[PDB]
RNA sequence: GAAACUGCGAAUGGCUCAUUAAAUCAGUUAUCGUUUAUUUGAUAGUUCCUUUACUACAUGGUAUAACUGUGGUAAUUCUAGA
RNA sequence: AUUCAUAAUAACUUUUCGAAUCGCAUGGCCUUGUGCUGGCGAUGGUUCAUUCAAAUUUCUGCCCUAUCAACUUUCGAUGGUAGGAUAGUGGCCUACCAUGGUUUCAACGGGUAACGGGGAAUAAGGGUUCGAUUCCGGAGAGGGAGCCUGAGAAACGGCUACCA
């Protein structure tokens, strides 16, 4: 699925595609704003917190 | 119907009005204000079908968007607002002052009146109540309300208003033998006096008058407007004088004046 | 060209709409009916204002011949004329143009088209534009 | 001066005659039995506080559209996160 | 005609209203503070009046029908008390209580290819027949019900649900 992400310090924002649902695997059941680290989903965003917002399913 | 009802088919105007059956399907809707809208002339029809000023309805908003037209003292600027009975109309380009005032057909008149009887009129004293804080005030037929008036001043009693200011000058009281105007029924225009009154509690008393033709009819009180003594009027009244001529007295008159 | 002979009738002069309004009674003996440009060229030659201040109209001719019956304005000045005369009269004069638009019903459906979006657009132009992707 | 917010209007108008037989409707009443945007005319010296170490009145609070920008759906006057 | 309008006493209130707004002009005044004053009219604001309304409402007046004679209270029918609800009267609704209400002067029921009225057609008169339809009133928006906003809708070129 495809990752809409904002930095709102610097008020950037950009997306991500994560395909593997093993990595996908993370958020599931985690509802909206439930915290979420990083690692899991990418190696780059070790470190990180998610915030989980919102977002669109299918249709 | 869900609301307040917005137009008025022309045939549902009001007939002394005048207006023609057919050119259009509306007649002007008489705004609210201090008439009611069937015993009203809405400045439309004044600046237009009795003046011949404008042309045009929106001549008409061009005339009164300059405020040459000033009722009762003040601007307005409403294309139908609800001009009556008593109220006094103004040009003051063209110099001229007009008083709304009745035929003897039952009619609105056009009527020329002098500067100064253009700054005052006459209101109907329609109801007398003690007000908040113990301020007892009037109410007038054209719904102006005047705090403090004179203890003497009873229903029915008509009363001289400045205009200028807000003040009464002078009122007079409904008693045997003043001088009348009528604004209702058929007689709607006939002038004269005042015979006597029928009383009948909890419905309607009945007034009766005699003009000065030792002519003699009746109304409902409600349709009686003191303005005056016998001779002495306080204001200007129209040529007739409101006192109604037959058929045949009115042919005559009008094929007397023939020769040219 | 037979004389004529315009002659004005019912006169009101009218200060509230800056004008003086009239009736036109043209006697036109072997013309047939006379115009209205040759009415307003000869009336501003009478009320002393000059043609682009003079309006006219109304006017059918009479049955059989020989008189037309108008009605005519005189504006104190061009200025006058130009405000309070109705925007297809001035036209028909030559002191206004016809700034013709969409037909009637196009602009509704453009009216309504327009009702479709919310905010300005551009925002819409963009976001539509990636989906020339998918 | 677009957009958008705010206000007002969309209860008028236009159409039709299915229902409806003391209902509607007509003429005539009543409100000492009520609501009433608006129009018009009137109508408001009092708001704080155990009432000297005193209160923003030279005027107190944010949270949002439009917008910017990242998006989703075949699809609508769909709309989400920032 | 009133327990009316208006006022007075003791308190009450998740305290209503009592201008934190806008446009033009910029002027007076002396102790010289950018002091203190101050013009025309916009929009608003509580209460009363007025106007446009509305909602109920008194009296009388409808076509055919007895192969419709008794009808009304199931689960209000008719009245009384109190309340609740309403903008407000009222069985409008509820609780208690009573047994009332209409009818050959045709109730009740049925029919109507019935919206009502202003009116139309027919010309001795008396009548007979017609009015979906230019104006007034009412009702409806495929059918039913519900309701949001709002001064005003049980709204349909508003929403919600069910049925088609
Ligand atoms: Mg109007
Ligand atoms: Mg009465
Ligand atoms: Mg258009
Ligand atoms: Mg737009
Ligand atoms: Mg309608
Ligand atoms: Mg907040
Ligand atoms: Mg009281
Ligand atoms: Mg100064
Ligand atoms: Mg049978
Ligand atoms: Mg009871
Ligand atoms: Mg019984
Ligand atoms: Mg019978
Ligand atoms: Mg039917
Ligand atoms: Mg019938
Ligand atoms: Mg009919
Ligand atoms: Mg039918
Ligand atoms: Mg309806
Ligand atoms: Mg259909
Ligand atoms: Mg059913
Ligand atoms: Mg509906
Ligand atoms: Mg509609």
């Amino acid at each position: 699925m495809k990752l809409n992400i904002s930095y709102p310090v610097n008020g950037s924002q950009k997306t991500f595609e994560i395909d593997d649902e093993h990595r996908i695997r993370v958020f599931f059941d985690k509802r909206i704003g439930q915290e979420v680290d990083g690692e899991a989903v990418g190696d780059e965003f070790k470190g990180y917190v998610f915030k989980i917002s919102g977002g669109n399913d299918k249709q | 119907a869900r609301g307040p009802k917005k137009h008025l088919k022309r045939l549902a105007a009001p007939h002394h009005w005048l207006l023609d059956k057919l050119s259009g399907c509306y007649a002007p809707r008489p705004s609210a204000g201090p008439h009611k809208l069937r015993e009203s002339l809405p400045l439309i029809v004044f600046l237009r079908n009795r003046l011949k000023y404008a042309l045009n309805g929106r001549e008409v908003k061009a005339i009164l968007m300059q405020r040459h037209v000033k009722v009762d003292g003040k601007v307005r600027t409403d294309t139908t607002y609800p001009a009556g009975f008593m109220d006094v109309i103004t040009l003051d380009a063209t110099n001229e002052n007009f008083r709304l005032v009745y035929d003897v057909k039952g009619r609105f008149a056009v009527h020329r009146i002098t500067d100064e009887e253009a700054s005052y009129k006459l209101g109907k004293v329609k109801k007398v109540q003690l007000g908040k804080k113990g301020v007892p005030y009037v109410v007038t037929h054209d719904g102006r309300t005047i705090r403090y008036p004179d203890p003497n001043i009873k229903v029915n009693d008509t009363v001289k208003i400045d205009l200028a200011s807000g003040k009464i000058t002078d009122f007079i009281k409904f008693d045997a033998g003043k001088l009348v105007y009528v604004t209702g029924g058929r007689n709607l225009g006939r002038i004269g006096t005042i015979v006597h009154k029928e009383r009948h509690d909890g419905g309607f008393d009945l007034v009766h008058i005699k003009d000065s033709l030792d002519n003699t009819f009746v109304t409902r009180l409600n349709n009686v407007f003191v303005i005056g003594e016998q001779g002495k009027p306080y204001i200007s009244l129209p040529k007739g004088k409101g006192i109604k001529l037959s058929i045949a007295e009115e042919r005559d008159r009008r094929r007397a004046q023939q020769g040219l | 060209s037979d004389a004529v002979t315009i002659r004005t009738r019912k006169v009101i002069s009218n200060p509230l709409l800056a004008r003086k309004q009239f009736v036109v009674d043209v006697l036109h003996p072997n013309r047939a009916n006379v115009s209205k440009d040759e009415l307003r060229e000869k009336l501003a030659e009478v009320y002393k204002a000059e043609k682009d201040a003079v309006s006219v109209f109304g006017f059918r001719t009479q049955f059989g011949g020989g008189k037309s019956v108008g009605f005519g304005l005189v504006y104190n000045s061009v200025a006058e004329a130009k405000k309070f005369e109705p925007t297809y009269r001035l036209v028909r004069y030559g002191l206004a143009e016809k700034v013709e638009k969409a037909s009637r019903q196009q602009r509704k459906q453009k009216k309504n088209r327009d009702k479709k979006i919310f905010g300005t657009g551009k925002r819409l132009a963009k976001k539509v534009a990636r989906r020339n992707a998918d």
